[PDB]
């Protein structure tokens, strides 16, 4: 009884004919039962993709795979459900309906709600252990991967506790997170804490901050990058360097800094503009020249991370975030957005191809918090920022953003999609809360409070 | 063809 | 053994404390197994909630139940999934990634994609049988319930085949669906075909078109209301008339027309405006006084339909649609939008309560498309109509629709939520296509 991954859920035939748009070929009751198991999970790979949301996934599928297409990774997970992600108003303790990335990231990495901007702490600014720190204490190997800056919310919540997500390094931390500032008896800036966390594998962008020098501590005067080398980390900065790595562990932990800020986006296209669906011409994305074989893809980093963490016989925890997007140059950029979903699907495939043959790995895919992207009718009415796109079907698809150019896309409070595979996958089905994911991973891995 | 249409009218 | 339906998934404790906001009190594997059965389905109840996508459900939960609240109906189904609803370009046969109600409704009711506007026909204007006609051809009882006009896309797709959803009655069909017009040899307008379909139970709004007279045929010259009467229908106009009905079958089919147009909305409230969230006071929704005891509610019509249809040993198929909303008076109306989701939740509860104790019923709850309305931060900086609302949590929630007032809310093409309970409910889990729903229902009931 091996747990199946959906082999092919694309339209089975001629979509203009009866049943041609069907994605199923028969009853699924058997498929589902075989997808359920409460046996303990040896490892967990949590894939987080900004825009792994229902609207972004449909747009990307329509674009790269066609309406009747099928993401061999993203659409392949058998168990799906929805999860709420509201935050708490620091003052009143009451709910704040639209959460930012940090409150959201704190929720699944620690199991506790918090205020927006807060990273690894609650509304009382009190630290709470993250999922990675806990796997650490149980002897499991840990991996933290993102195509964004490693200091950014997502990868940061697993290893940092600060009263504000902006507290990247010393300076910023000293002026915006006084209490966390090292020179003040705090645990330090996000990068400093990231370095104290010492995960076995950390791959991402944001080399900029590591160029900062500490203001206090036994590593005062030297760059965080230097501090990293002094503390035993394996410093890698490109595809070749990373491929040369043979081991990653506490004695020789790996730290891959591949970009100054966010890693390079897969596809280029113009920003969406007002009335761009009629005003401008249908767009077809183009390969981003800044993306070469010297820069590892979200997929390769995932692949290499699994290889290195899979050595630990106890098992490992791994988190992969596809968010090479920025703000606003990438921005209200359809192509940058879709290419990311595409990068994501590859990384998810690697994750699934691996968990399929190991049989004790829980793969969980989810989508950040909610955004304003939408697929709209290709006639006059847009509005907001829109753009017509040429799809794989040889038909144009229109998309609108609804935030303002000279303004970054807004966040929404709409519940989001989550899917899983492997032991305990069931726990994401139906309606759950973002904080439930924490208790789900903690329980699946058998981690103790 | 209504949702809502244009035309569907006079 | 028995298939359960989530009893309570509200934030379990103090949302300020670790694990306080959890909705799960323990592992769910066992629960999911218990939810999976390939046993035959005697009945099916399909609840459709207009534009009720994830954003809509979340907003209504935040407002009426609190962010950590729980819909004992809508959030109560164990099996969940996401389905695609794209239409086809009529000329090319290529996808047209924003469907309309007509094409969407045609997809789940017949299993074939088609063009926006089409009802019960493919892109070649060729007819295709509906899950409802098939159910009748197998001796199952049939029910078509909706709080909208019975001529609107959703309920019509089950009993009519026209080249345009606009073709409500004779007048409109004569000009927009000539090949369908009765006087041209066609099968007639949507209302005329509804009277031919002859479902055992048909309840809703849309009595206006029934004032029209047929231009040809056996009942030429008399109102469509008079026709229904002459053909043995039990015409009912209000709650009192509906309740007095003891049976509904092919000899005495039930037709309930409860409003000229759509049925009354549940809640009232001012509409969203430019800078409404800061320039207008925070809103608290008020009950629609027009909600008489004499006008059945979505939930009561569901109950009555179940009572009447359950008396058939072979089984039954029933479709319930909660979309009393209109265009644009109700419109960009959060208050009216929210109360609509509560209406559906009540209907879904009745359906689940019935299905649980009967044990052979497949209840499917879904929407037709998502609305671009969204829950945004109190300090939104984005362009559009907004309104602040006082939720059950004692906190405010802001809403914004990306449409032009003096313009109705647009569709989107985002795949959307579908949930199921009971035999064959598994077939809605994961990614599926809207047409798969036709096949899932067809297989569950075993129709040929």
């Amino acid at each position: 009884p091996e747990m199946p991954v959906l082999e092919n859920r694309a339209a089975q035939g001629d979509i203009t004919a009866p049943g041609g748009a069907r994605r199923l070929t028969g009853d699924q009751t058997a498929a589902l039962r075989d997808s359920l198991s409460d046996k303990p999970a040896k490892n967990i790979i949590l894939l987080i993709g900004d825009g792994m949301g229902d609207s972004e996934i449909t747009a990307a599928r329509n674009y790269a795979e066609g309406a009747g297409g099928f993401f061999k990774g993203i659409d392949a997970l058998p168990l799906t459900g929805q999860y709420t992600h509201y935050a708490l108003n620091k003052k009143t303790g009451k709910p704040d309906y639209v959460t930012d990335l940090a409150a959201s990231a704190t929720a699944w990495s620690t199991g506790v709600k918090t205020y927006n901007g807060a990273l690894g702490v609650d509304i009382h600014e009190k630290d709470h252990p993250t999922i990675l720190e806990m796997a650490k204490a149980a002897g499991l190997a840990t991996g933290n991967v993102s195509t964004a800056e490693l200091q950014d919310a997502t990868p940061a919540a697993l290893v940092a506790h600060v009263t504000s997500r902006k507290c990247y390094g010393p300076s910023a931390t000293s002026e915006k997170c006084p209490g966390n500032a090292l020179e003040k008896g705090g645990k330090g800036s996000i990068t400093e804490q990231l370095l104290n966390a010492r995960a076995d594998v950390t791959l991402g962008g944001g080399a900029k901050t590591f160029a900062e020098t500490a203001t206090a501590g036994e590593w005062q005067g030297k760059t965080l990058r230097e501090q990293a080398q002094a503390r035993g980390y394996q410093l890698v900065s490109d595809a070749a360097s990373l491929n040369s790595v043979t081991e990653a562990n506490q004695q020789k932990p790996l730290l891959g800094l591949f970009a100054d800020g966010n890693m390079p986006v897969r596809w280029l296209g113009p920003k969406a503009t007002y009335h761009g669906n009629i005003d401008k011409p249908a767009v077809t994305c183009t390969p981003n020249p800044q993306r070469n074989d010297s820069v590892p893809t979200l997929a390769q980093m995932t692949d290499k991370a699994i290889e290195l963490l899979s050595k630990n016989e106890k098992g490992f925890f791994l988190q992969v975030e596809g968010a090479s997007i920025d703000k606003q140059d990438h921005a209200a950029n359809p192509c940058g957005q879709i290419g990311e979903t595409v990068d994501l699907d590859e990384a998810v495939q690697r994750a699934l191809e691996f968990a399929k043959k190991e049989g004790n790995t829980l793969v969980i895919v989810t989508a950040d918090h909610a955004h304003a992207s939408q697929i709209v009718a290709p006639d006059t009415k847009a509005p907001g920022l829109t753009q017509a796109l040429n799809t794989k079907d040889g038909a144009v698809m229109v998309m609108s953003y609804g935030n303002s150019e000279e303004d970054s896309q807004e966040h929404t409070g709409s519940q989001l999609r989550i899917a899983a595979y492997g032991p305990h996958a069931a726990n994401v089905v139906g309606l759950t809360d973002q904080t439930d994911l924490f208790y789900t991973m903690k329980a699946a891995l058998g981690l103790k409070h | 063809h209504a949702t809502p249409p244009k035309k569907e009218a006079d």
